[PDB]
């Protein structure tokens, strides 16, 4: 029982859950209507 | 902490600070700032002039309380029976006394409002609780024993609600992202933005 | 992503057979087949889910890089 | 027999004015056609007000609650008179 | 110019006729006025068609399906005559203020051609045409059960 | 102005629906037919036809026998759902052959 | 002209099931399980995307209690005036969408009345008509005037978005919902209070049809709360549940919170499922605890996405209305639970028809774990 | 009077009783289809109207 | 009646007729495999429930 590795482990898990997160939470609007935001995005319309 | 032998939290030195970093290399921003019409309502220099722009949303309100009372009165009335009394002479003093009821208070509450912070000269809490104290002794002049002292405590907290929650809040959270990386702590590794997220463009309804 | 979504299912799937029993007034351990058919569709499910949201964890990070957020190596490794 | 609450009132006065409420009942299609109506076009006008301070916002949504008449108050007082 | 002016004064009075009669059958009766005078609205604007469809779609069947009804329905609604001067003067009012400081643009002509509608419905614009159809299929099927 | 005129047997039309794209690979057919499409279908796409077709003859027939019309519901479930599936493929082939798509496999085989 | 066949063979689908139904008309097979069956493998041809496929899973579970062929078919109606709704480019594809879906409404509605109520659903209905007619004539009367001064329907405007208000059913535009769900079946009511929400809401979400009013959300909240406690009728606490959330949630989503209304939907239709089809104490509570937000059970996620929204966009006034509004809301659930449990036996129908019903309940339970991520 | 009450009860146990296995079945399917007809805007309604007792077509409707 | 196309299943529930289609062929030998199959599997079980094997009879009349 090494606690030391435990509690690194446990404290690098949550760490990147956080990172995880705050890299979901970056989101731009997906309008389909909002083309200037979303310029770069590869998307094909047929209307 | 999570022990029993130090102080929780922690201590952050005074002398030392930390050099602001932009959250982002480029700023988009959708949110409008005021308009020049906001400002010049919101501004209570002269009473009698802010008085006067801001009792016409008193007036209306009092104008849709009386319309929704007149409407009640009316729509009970029959039509197949022929009336002795002419209507409107009975609904006209409904409308009219709330629309003058309410725009009264009103004028009371913005009036007591621009005075108290020209005569103290600043921006405070107090100035919303007496024009509500003011408003509320104004509403309760001739009704039963409890009410003298619900009323005036209902009519100041009601401005104190309106500051807390419309002016401090949003100042007070400010600085706060969700993106990239927490506000305090730029020094972890979290992935950083070229740009700021814009999830609406700004509005215009 | 959950490396417990296989051992949920199939926990949850036990939870389905044993709620629908009782619900309808029977005990839990009627209906036997139902019991191995929750189980398994269950089981199925909840990985199938898992591998949806790496699906669209691994768009999103596309997206994002794209977009301009400079995600390093160990940010891509995250998103498996 | 056990303690029970006292009741204010006589028996046949409370059950007199409960009978009070016992009137021709008007449908509500017609309060709803109107509160439709104007509040579409209340809803157009409103994209035009000028911005408020929260605090005049406040205060007049107070005055409306407190000016707010209930539909059955109506009901119970409405007399057909001058 | 004189026809179109009275042809667009007169819709308000054939307007104004329905809801002030008491009796369901007039204001059907003042109804069909109305459309063929909507009819004659759209000659001044220049379509000859569109003019057609409405007169088609509301005088010759939608007007006979309300005579239909208010036939099966009749009730008796001569009770008594409320039309008191206090009463009209405020619904003209409430009329003025409505319709009264809308932003107006200049009377225009424009020529409508069957080839370029048609080609247009049944080309172009089709998605429009199958889902008015089907509409017209669910109005169908709702209304017959 | 002068109305331009018209000639009314050659009247410029359009389908209603238009696919806003430039073709990323190479244009075998700039307008196939539905014959065309039909025989660039890949096998797998045609197994998976098969595999719906006969799933759904037995769902068809498990639900047409509750009300004991089985084997109708199973044929018209199996020829709906074989149809569907079919001009889904046609589609995507079609599409693969128009250029927008994916198209190694079926440039290499016609060439 | 293959882009249009996607679009032709939704069309083919349904005419072939609806002769096919038709001719096999017979008293043998009253519940057409086998059309059941074919109209959800034809709704598979109109998936394209994940709204879509969550407007086919709602319109799958929702065709699987109507009962005959006539109350499938106008169900698959709804459905594709659904998926036309979200597809929507101006205000023709907005008004046809939408006054089809109406069309479907009254026609649902008319078809799943006894005899002995009529009176009372006929009524619900003609206000319910008359109501919409209003809603839709000053959409188009703005619209004719928008159009005339831009030259172009576009649909960015107050007006598409005041009618769409009235579709969702917040602020003054409520009432419809509480007249017409009243005296309408249960199936039909729980049915039209949701899945309709779903194209609005895609439509708010990618045409940009947000204000920067938060009036009506304001007002729904409230309102809602309020007349939710102080309803003694059980259908009109749940019809005023709906338009408070629906308040709040049109306050999230102009704020561009797309992906968290997307999911509250799906999480309400299930909460709400159990609730609508009573036929079991344990279901109703279990469903009543979803739609109060219970933290063990699904209920909560979806409360929770919409809360945790409310917090980025940092407007004090929303969130302290939204946690006192939420306690008069939970009173009212509160009273649901003490009617069930606490009040006198109670005796139900045993109507023996729990499709979804079950699952509904189990994925209440079992997916708050696996949908923690989200919030 | 109890004795006649009795008689005719037991003429109408004897006679629910003595029917066979296939006809309590076929009766079973009257009544679930009887349940499930009572929906009047059914389509197969409009088509025809029903027998009472055995639930088989008896006319055009 | 007035019909005389009723489906042969619905005018004999109890029993159905014998089999005439390859595919309700296929579904009645399908069904004796099922058949011989559950009562090898309930006899089987009927070992393990001891004695007695909770085994039901007709009863006497
Ligand atoms: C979790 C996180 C969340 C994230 C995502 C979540 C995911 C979301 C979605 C997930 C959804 C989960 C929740 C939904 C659950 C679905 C509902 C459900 O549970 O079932 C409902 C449904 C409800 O049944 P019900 O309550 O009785 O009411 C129906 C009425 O009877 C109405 O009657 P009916 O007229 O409608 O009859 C039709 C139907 C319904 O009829 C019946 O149900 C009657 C009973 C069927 C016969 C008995 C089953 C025989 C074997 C079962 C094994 C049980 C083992 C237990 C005891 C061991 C015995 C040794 O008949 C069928 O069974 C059709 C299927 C065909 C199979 C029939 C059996 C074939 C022979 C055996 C196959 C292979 C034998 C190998 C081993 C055999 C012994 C171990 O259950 C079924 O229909 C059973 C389906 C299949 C039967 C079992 C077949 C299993 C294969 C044998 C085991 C071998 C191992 C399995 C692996 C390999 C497979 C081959
Ligand atoms: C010619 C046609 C006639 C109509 C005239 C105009 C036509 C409409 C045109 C435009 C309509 C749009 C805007 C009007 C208001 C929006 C409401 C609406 O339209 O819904 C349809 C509504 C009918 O809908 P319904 O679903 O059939 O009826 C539901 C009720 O259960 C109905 O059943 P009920 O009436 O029997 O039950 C009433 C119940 C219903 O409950 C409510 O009224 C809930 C409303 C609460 C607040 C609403 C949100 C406030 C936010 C306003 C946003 C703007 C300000 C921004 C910031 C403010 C932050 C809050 O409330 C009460 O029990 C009475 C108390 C009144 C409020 C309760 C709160 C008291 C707090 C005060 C504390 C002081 C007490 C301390 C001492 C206590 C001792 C322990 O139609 C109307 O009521 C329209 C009449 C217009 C009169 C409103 C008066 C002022 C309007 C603005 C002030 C905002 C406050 C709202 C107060 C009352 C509004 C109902
Ligand atoms: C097997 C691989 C599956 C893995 C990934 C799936 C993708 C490949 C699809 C492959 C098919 C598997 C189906 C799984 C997903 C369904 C999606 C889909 O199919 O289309 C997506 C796919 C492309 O769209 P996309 O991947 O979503 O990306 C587009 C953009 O990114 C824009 O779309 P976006 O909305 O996704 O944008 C990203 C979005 C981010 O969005 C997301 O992150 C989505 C999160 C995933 C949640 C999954 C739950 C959704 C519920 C739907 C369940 C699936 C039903 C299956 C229906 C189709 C059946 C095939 O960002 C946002 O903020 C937008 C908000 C999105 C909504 C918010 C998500 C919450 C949903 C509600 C959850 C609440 C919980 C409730 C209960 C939970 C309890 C555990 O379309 C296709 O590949 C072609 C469709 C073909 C389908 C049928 C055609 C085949 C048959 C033809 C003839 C049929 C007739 C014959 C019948 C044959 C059988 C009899
Ligand atoms: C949910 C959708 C609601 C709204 C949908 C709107 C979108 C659908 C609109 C289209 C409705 C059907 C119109 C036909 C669809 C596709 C077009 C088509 O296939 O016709 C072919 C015509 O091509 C053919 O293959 C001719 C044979 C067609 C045989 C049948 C195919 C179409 C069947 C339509 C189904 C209607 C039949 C009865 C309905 C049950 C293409 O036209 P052209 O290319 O201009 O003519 C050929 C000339 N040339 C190739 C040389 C350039
Ligand atoms: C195992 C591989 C081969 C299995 C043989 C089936 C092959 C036949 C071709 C497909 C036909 C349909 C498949 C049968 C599944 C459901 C059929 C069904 O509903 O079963 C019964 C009743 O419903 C049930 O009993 C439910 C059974 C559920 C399924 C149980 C069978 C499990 C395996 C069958 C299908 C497996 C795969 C089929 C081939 C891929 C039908 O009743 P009837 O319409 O009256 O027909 C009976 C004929 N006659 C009375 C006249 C003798
Ligand atoms: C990752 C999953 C998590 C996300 C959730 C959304 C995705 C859904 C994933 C699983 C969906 C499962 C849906 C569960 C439905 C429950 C099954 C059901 O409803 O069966 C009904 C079906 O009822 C019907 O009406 C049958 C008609 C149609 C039958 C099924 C249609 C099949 C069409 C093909 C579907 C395949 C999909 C096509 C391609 C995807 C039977 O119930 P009843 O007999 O009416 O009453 C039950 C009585 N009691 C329980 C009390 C004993
Ligand atoms: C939910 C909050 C509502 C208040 C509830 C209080 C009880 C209601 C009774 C009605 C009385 C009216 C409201 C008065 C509360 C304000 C507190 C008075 C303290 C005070 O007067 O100082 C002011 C600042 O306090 C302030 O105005 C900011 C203090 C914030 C109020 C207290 C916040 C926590 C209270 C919650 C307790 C439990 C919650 C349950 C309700 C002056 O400040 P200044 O800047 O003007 O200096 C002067 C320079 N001229």
């Amino acid at each position: 029982v090494d606690s030391q590795a435990e509690w690194y482990a446990e404290y690098d898990k949550l760490e990147k859950a956080r990172q995880k997160r705050r890299i979901w939470k970056w989101r731009d609007s997906d309008s389909r209507d909002e083309y200037a935001i979303n310029a770069e995005e590869p998307v094909i319309y047929i209307r | 902490t999570f022990n029993y032998v130090i102080p929780y939290g922690g201590s952050s030195s005074y002398t030392i600070n930390n050099e602001p970093v932009k959250a982002e290399e480029v700023t988009v921003d959708f949110s409008k700032e005021p308009s020049a019409s906001s400002l010049k309502l919101a501004d209570k220099s002269d009473w009698i002039a802010y008085t006067f722009n801001n009792v016409p949303l008193m007036a209306t309100v009092g104008l849709l309380a009386g319309a929704h009372e007149a409407f009640l009165h009316y729509e009970r009335t029959p039509i197949y029976g022929k009336r002795t009394y002419n209507i409107i002479k009975k609904l006209a003093p409904i409308v009219i006394n709330k629309t003058a009821y309410a725009t009264l208070l009103g004028a009371i509450f913005c009036a007591t409002d621009a005075l108290y912070e020209n005569y103290s000269g600043k921006k405070s809490y107090t100035s919303g609780m007496v024009a509500g104290a003011a408003t509320g002794a104004v509403f309760a002049i001739g009704r039963p024993l409890p009410q003298p002292l619900v009323w005036p405590l209902v009519f100041a907290a009601a401005p104190v609600i309106a500051d807390l929650f419309g002016e401090v809040y949003p100042e007070s959270m400010k600085s706060a992202r969700g993106y990239g990386t927490p506000y305090g702590f730029e020094n972890l590794d979290d992935a950083v933005p070229t740009r700021n997220p814009i999830r609406r463009n700004p509005h215009h309804y | 992503g959950w490396e417990y979504a296989g051992t949920y299912g199939a926990l949850c799937g036990m939870v389905y057979a044993i709620g629908s029993n009782v619900i309808s007034g029977r005990a839990w351990f009627r209906r036997p087949w139902v019991h191995v058919t929750s189980v398994t569709l269950s089981y199925l499910g909840s990985k199938l889910l898992d591998e949806v949201q790496d699906t669209y964890y691994l768009e999103h990070l596309k997206r994002v890089e794209r977009k301009g957020l400079q995600v390093t190596e160990e940010h891509k490794k995250l998103f498996s | 027999d056990e303690p029970k609450h006292q009741i204010p009132g006589n028996a046949l006065d409370n059950w007199a004015f409960l009978r009070t409420y016992a009137k021709p009942l008007p449908d509500m299609i017609h309060y709803y056609y109107y509160v439709y109506l104007f509040g579409f076009f209340f809803v157009y006008k409103v994209a035009d007000f000028p911005e408020y301070s929260p605090r005049v916002l406040v205060m007049a949504a107070l005055i409306g609650s407190l000016f707010y008449v209930r539909r059955d108050w109506v009901h119970r007082e409405f007399k057909d008179s001058p | 110019m004189l026809l179109i002016y009275i042809m667009l004064s007169n819709i308000v009075v054939l307007a104004l006729s329905v809801v002030l009669t008491s009796s369901p059958f007039m204001a059907l009766m003042y109804s069909i006025l109305l459309y063929l005078n909507v009819q004659t609205i759209l000659w001044s604007l220049g379509y000859d068609f569109m003019a057609l469809i409405y007169a088609l779609v509301y005088v010759g069947a939608l007007a006979v399906l309300f005579l239909f009804v208010v036939m099966m329905v009749r009730i008796q609604v001569s009770t008594l005559s409320t039309k008191t001067i206090q009463s009209v003067l405020s619904w003209l009012a409430i009329i003025l203020i409505f319709s009264y400081g809308d932003v107006s643009f200049s009377f225009p002509c424009g020529a409508e051609s069957l080839l370029n509608f048609g080609t247009q419905l049944y080309s172009s614009c089709s998605d429009l045409t199958l889902l008015n159809s089907l509409a017209l299929t669910i109005a169908l099927f709702g209304s017959l059960v | 102005t002068w109305p331009k005129p018209i000639n009314p047997y050659d009247v410029p039309s359009s389908p209603a629906y238009h696919r806003l794209q430039e073709p990323s690979y190479p244009v075998i057919d700039k307008d196939p037919d539905f014959w065309t499409a039909v025989s660039n279908v890949r096998k797998e796409e045609w197994g998976t036809t098969a595999a719906v077709a006969a799933g759904t003859f037995v769902m068809g027939y498990y639900l047409g026998a509750k009300g004991h019309t089985g084997k109708a519901s199973a044929y018209f479930t199996s020829f709906l759902a074989t149809k569907s599936i079919t001009l889904y493929h046609a589609y995507n082939s079609a599409d693969r052959l128009m250029g927008f798509k994916e198209n190694s496999r079926e440039v290499v085989k016609n060439v | 002209m293959w882009e249009n066949l996607w679009y032709l063979d939704i069309l083919i689908n349904v005419l072939i099931i609806t002769i096919f139904g038709l001719i096999s008309c017979s008293s043998s097979a009253t519940k057409s399980y086998d059309l059941k069956g074919c109209f959800i493998i034809s709704m598979v041809g109109g998936v394209y995307d994940i709204p879509s496929a969550i407007l086919w899973c709602l319109a799958s579970l929702s065709i699987l209690n109507f009962n005959g062929f006539f109350a499938s078919l106008f169900l698959v109606f709804t459905w594709i005036s659904n998926l036309f709704a979200m597809q929507s480019l101006n205000f023709l594809g907005i008004y046809l969408a939408f006054e089809m879906q109406s069309l479907c409404l009254l026609v649902l509605g008319k078809i799943t009345a006894n005899e002995n109520q009529r009176w009372f659903a006929y009524r619900g209905l003609l206000k319910y008509l008359v109501l919409s007619l209003i809603a839709g004539s000053i959409f188009i009367f703005h619209a004719s005037s928008s159009y005339l001064q831009s030259g172009v329907m576009i649909s960015d405007s107050l007006v598409t978005y005041v009618f769409l208000l009235f579709k969702l059913g917040v602020a003054p535009f409520h009432m419809y919902t509480l007249e017409l769900f009243s005296v309408v079946s249960r199936h039909v009511a729980f049915v039209f209070s949701t899945l309709p929400k779903l194209s609005v809401l895609y439509l708010i979400s990618n045409s940009n049809i947000g204000s920067e009013c938060v009036w009506w959300g304001l007002i729904s909240l409230w309102l809602g709360s309020i007349s939710q406690y102080q309803s003694v009728f059980v259908r009109s606490i749940l019809l005023y549940s709906s338009v408070a959330e629906i308040g709040l949630v049109l306050l999230v989503l102009q704020e561009g919170f797309s992906w968290e209304a997307f999911s509250w939907v799906s999480i309400y239709f299930l909460s709400l499922s159990g609730v609508w089809h009573a036929n079991s104490k344990f279901v109703s509570a279990i469903s009543v605890a979803s739609i109060a937000g219970l933290p063990p059970f699904l209920g909560f996620i979806g409360k929770a996405q919409i809360l945790k929204s409310l917090v980025s966009i940092n407007l004090g006034i929303l969130i302290f209305s939204s946690i006192l509004a939420a306690t008069i809301s939970f009173i009212g659930y509160l009273r649901l639970i003490r009617l069930m449990y606490l009040v006198s036996p109670v005796k139900w129908k045993n109507n023996k028809d729990s499709s979804f019903i079950n699952w509904s309940t189990w994925m209440l339970t079992v997916g708050t774990l696996p949908m923690v991520y989200s919030v | 009077s109890s004795a006649n009450n009795y008689d005719l009860l037991g003429q109408q146990h004897k006679f629910e009783n003595s029917k066979v296995f296939e006809e309590m079945l076929v009766e079973e399917e009257i009544a679930k289809d009887r349940e499930l007809l009572e929906d009047k805007n059914l389509a197969v309604h409009q088509l025809y109207i029903f027998d009472p007792q055995t639930q088989l077509a008896a006319r055009p409707r | 009646s007035l019909l005389k196309n009723y489906p042969p299943s619905y005018l004999y529930p109890f029993r159905h007729p014998k089999p005439e289609g390859v595919i309700e062929k296929v579904l009645f030998n399908l069904g004796s495999l099922f058949r011989s199959a559950g009562q090898g599997m309930d006899e089987l079980g009927s070992l393990m429930l001891g004695n007695g094997g909770m085994q039901e009879s007709v009863g006497p009349n």
